[PDB]
């Protein structure tokens, strides 16, 4: 329920952090799920996406720093951030679309620079 | 005899899910160019199967150990094996796997295949050896260490000679759907060649029956026999086995479900649709087609079930006065007041019964009010809610997202009263209408000429936040 | 049947309680009665309230029992206080429904109350 | 149950016969064999046909038995000539449905052929 995330807060530039959007409904029945972010004063933008088969995509400002993964032992989709810069300060939200779309409330991530 | 290996250590296994696998021919008829709805034991679509590596390296050093734990057996087992050197060899079935209860055995012995049902004394770690060395001529000398002894066997079988293992990515898939019904051992089986894989891939393969065994024994538990490429007396670390047990096997458990199977012209099952997986899949099953056009369709009926049954005879006396346990109100329960039985929600009523009256009936067909024997508080009963369920969809081949309209009910009771698919009732997407409750569609203030008529002046449409929106119809 | 009346809790000497006549609906009456009876002895007249307001009381229950009526829920209350072991009995409330001039009161519905230190 | 069988009858030495394993449908196999068995002796292989085209004959059936196949009718046939009294037996078709590296031949069904002068 709630597809809730557990991770975020204040980080130092060049640090690392883990996000653990975890679901009670089975991870494999999702058939597509992603992470977006809303920047302060800026409209929401997609971070990364993974579908059921295994295809994985990111936006231009995403590749090379943090990748997406999902370990099939506790149903969850992982996005570990590496070497954050100040401009990644935003609210991160995880979305999973079964026969209807399901949403979490996201988490604040702020980099100190 | 038997040989003791090391402890299995109860390793935490990875899991994978079987994307549309393991449907077999249920009946024994020839059907061509038909869509048939079959109710039987099948592996559910997109269900989690548990996968064991044959030989796991608890360390990269070469610390290699078998993974052949004993596993349950409830109404059939879908067993898949992806492997390239016949490392898996057979299975034992039974209830206790000892001398107390009869046990069934299928195994490949080197080249032949043997099936038995006896009082085998299975130990704890059955294995079949196949080692070699370049000097002399060994070429998989083998050890057969499955059972200690067998007595008064009833069913016997042997086949003909064949070939053995090799002293390279063409891993083969072998699938079986072992089920035991009416004292039989229906073994549905199918082999397929695949290459360039690491796990079981997504695909479709109808499974054809292979043999029925008249066995008639009680079956609850089963194991798996694994071919060892080593010897416990001189156990090697690495390269002794087959690439650290890359060959592996997956187990899933069947459930009683309803499927829609698409027999093409040739009689070969090509596609299947699992009714109880989605609203859309139920719509397909009710319309008896694989594609559905735009509109709303009434699939099934949602009914609140009574939670617990209560009684209320306690007049207080004469004969044998009984008790009633407790009394619950504002809750849809099964009630028996002085022998009047029914289901409903009981509520406190402001009607004033005359002193000599017991029950009332304002509708002339159902007693809408009743007087409680213990305390003279007068309770009116209201039937538990119900209504049709309509699935609002755009074109099936435009998008697979649908919305669900529970007709003629408020949805402070929908997620719990009914027991299939689950809603989870996200706060924003449970918009309430006059015609019922809408699940899976958002609200938009804008007005448009309305596509799909929902009711009471509300219509829904598709926009690329859920993709389906509901709004108030505009006249132009 | 008509009306109904039961329930009440055990008490110890010197305690207090408020017996209540279960609201059975609107019924015509002129005098609500409260009788008390214990095994081995006859029923005795305890507390009488008249529709006008007359309050008849036995000599043994003077200054300890208060009888009142509430017409909103149509129930007559007996507050019993300064209790002694002589109150160990069953209490019965009788109605007043006129019959042929008056008859068939409704005391059949009762409550058991015992006043003891243990 | 799969395959079915029929055909074959009593003959006289020096004659000819066309034994047939009636094909029950398109099935996948590699080694399709004809077997014989007479009472008092074990069941020995008569002949075998492989998918590729290798045809294996026993020693005693050289120059007198020939195995053929028809993919269109999917059936396997045995032209057996040079009848001898020793050829009396029940004949079988052992199949090669691939099971777990090979197994489950379907030879349980037989066909009776007796070679005698009377
Ligand atoms: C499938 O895997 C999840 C974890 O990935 C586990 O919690 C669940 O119990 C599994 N389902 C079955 C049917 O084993
Ligand atoms: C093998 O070891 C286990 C564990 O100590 C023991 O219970 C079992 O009896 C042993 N088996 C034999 C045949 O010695
Ligand atoms: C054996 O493997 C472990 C990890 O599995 C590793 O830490 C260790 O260094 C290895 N030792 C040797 C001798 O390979
Ligand atoms: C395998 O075991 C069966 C058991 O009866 C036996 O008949 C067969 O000859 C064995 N084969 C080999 C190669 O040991
Ligand atoms: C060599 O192989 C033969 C099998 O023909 C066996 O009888 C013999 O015992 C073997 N000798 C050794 C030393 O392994
Ligand atoms: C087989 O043997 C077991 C004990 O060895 C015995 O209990 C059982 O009755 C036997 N079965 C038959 C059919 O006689
Ligand atoms: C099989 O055995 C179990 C106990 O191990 C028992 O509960 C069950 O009823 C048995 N099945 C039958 C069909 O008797
Ligand atoms: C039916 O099967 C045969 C053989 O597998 C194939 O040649 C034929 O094309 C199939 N029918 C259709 C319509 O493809
Ligand atoms: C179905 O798909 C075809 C092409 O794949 C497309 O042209 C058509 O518009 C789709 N159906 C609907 C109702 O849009
Ligand atoms: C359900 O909705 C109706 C709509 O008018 C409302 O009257 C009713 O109070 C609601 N029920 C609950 C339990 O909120
Ligand atoms: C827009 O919709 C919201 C609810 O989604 C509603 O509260 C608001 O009144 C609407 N605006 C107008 C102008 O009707």
């Amino acid at each position: 329920v709630q597809l809730q995330e557990s991770g975020g807060g204040l980080v130092q530039a060049g640090g690392s952090l883990r996000l653990s959007c975890a679901a009670s409904e089975s991870i494999f029945r999702m058939e597509l799920m992603e992470w977006y972010h809303q920047a302060p004063g800026k409209q929401r933008e997609l971070v990364a996406t993974i579908n059921r088969c295994g295809s994985t995509n990111y936006s231009d400002s995403v590749k090379g720093r943090f990748i997406i993964s999902s370990d099939n032992a506790k149903n969850s989709v992982y996005l570990q951030m590496n070497s954050l810069k100040d401009e990644d300060t935003a609210v991160y939200s995880c979305h999973a679309r079964t026969w209807t779309s399901y949403w979490g409330r996201g988490t604040q991530v702020t980099v100190s620079s | 005899q038997c040989v003791n290996l090391t402890t299995r250590t109860q390793l935490p296994p990875a899991y994978t899910n079987s994307f549309t696998r393991g449907v077999y021919y249920p009946d024994k008829v020839f059907r061509s160019s038909v869509l048939h709805s079959t109710q039987d034991l099948f592996l559910p679509f997109f269900s989690n199967v548990t996968w064991f590596h044959a030989i796991h390296v608890s360390g990269t050093n070469g610390t290699k150990r078998f993974d052949n734990p004993v596993l349950p057996f409830n109404d059939g087992v879908y067993f898949a094996s992806t492997e390239k050197s016949n490392i898996i060899r057979g299975w034992i079935f039974g209830t206790t796997l000892d001398s107390k209860t009869q046990s069934l055995l299928i195994v490949n012995n080197a080249t032949n295949v043997v099936i038995k049902v006896c009082e085998f004394q299975f130990c704890n770690d059955p294995f079949l050896g196949v080692y070699y060395h370049k000097n002399n001529k060994s070429w998989m000398e083998s050890e057969f260490r499955v059972y200690s002894s067998a007595n008064n066997c009833t069913f016997e079988y042997v086949s003909q000679p064949f070939l053995m293992d090799l002293e390279g990515n063409f891993k083969n898939l072998r699938e079986f759907v072992f089920k035991n019904i009416d004292g039989y051992f229906k073994i549905y089986s199918k082999h397929t060649p695949i290459n360039l894989v690491r796990d079981l891939p997504q695909g479709f393969s109808a499974l054809e029956p292979l043999v029925d065994l008249p066995i008639g024994i009680n079956i609850t538990r089963f194991q798996t026999l694994l071919a060892l490429h080593r010897s416990y007396l001189t156990p090697g670390d690495s390269s002794s086995g087959w690439t650290a047990g890359a060959a592996a096997y997956y187990v899933g458990y069947l459930q009683p479900r309803t499927f829609l199977l698409k027999y093409n012209e040739n009689g070969t099952i090509t596609d299947a649709v699992d009714c109880a997986l989605d609203p859309l899949s139920e719509t397909k099953c009710t319309l008896k087609s694989f594609t559905v056009e735009k509109g709303i369709y009434q699939t099934s009926n949602f009914r609140v079930q009574p939670t617990e049954s209560i009684v209320r005879f306690p007049n207080i006396t004469v004969c044998g006065p009984k008790k009633s346990t407790n009394l619950v109100k504002n809750k849809c329960v099964n009630f028996n007041f002085n022998g009047l039985t029914g289901t409903g929600v009981l509520t406190e009523s402001n009607k004033k019964f005359l002193p000599f009256q017991q029950f009332g009936r304002d509708i002339a067909d159902t007693t809408d009010a009743v007087r409680d024997p213990q305390t003279l508080e007068i309770l009116d009963i209201t039937p538990c809610s119900f209504g049709g369920v309509s699935v609002i969809t755009p074109g099936t081949n435009t998008s697979n997202q649908v919305a669900v309209l529970y007709q003629g009910v408020n949805c402070t009771e929908v997620p719990v009263a009914i027991h299939t698919w689950r809603v989870y009732s996200t706060g924003s997407n449970v918009f309430q209408t006059r015609a019922g409750c809408l699940i899976g569609a958002e609200h938009v203030n804008n007005s448009y000429e309305c596509d799909i008529p929902i009711g009471a002046g509300i219509c829904a449409s598709y926009q690329t936040s859920q993709s389906i929106i509901a709004y108030t119809m505009s006249l132009g | 049947v008509q009306l109904q009346e039961s329930g009440g809790g055990l008490v110890q000497p010197g305690g207090s309680l408020r017996l209540s006549c279960v609201a059975s609906g609107s019924v015509t009456f002129n005098s609500m009665g409260w009788y008390r009876q214990a095994p081995g002895k006859q029923r005795e007249l305890v507390a009488q309230i008249t529709a006008g307001g007359d309050t008849h009381y036995a000599d043994s229950v003077k200054g300890r029992f208060t009888i009142s009526e509430h017409r909103g829920k149509n129930a007559v209350y007996l507050e019993m206080h300064s209790l002694k072991p002589e109150d160990t009995a069953v209490y019965y409330c009788h109605l007043q429904v006129p019959f042929l001039g008056g008859g068939y009161d409704y005391w059949g519905q009762g409550t058991q109350v015992t006043v003891s230190s243990g």
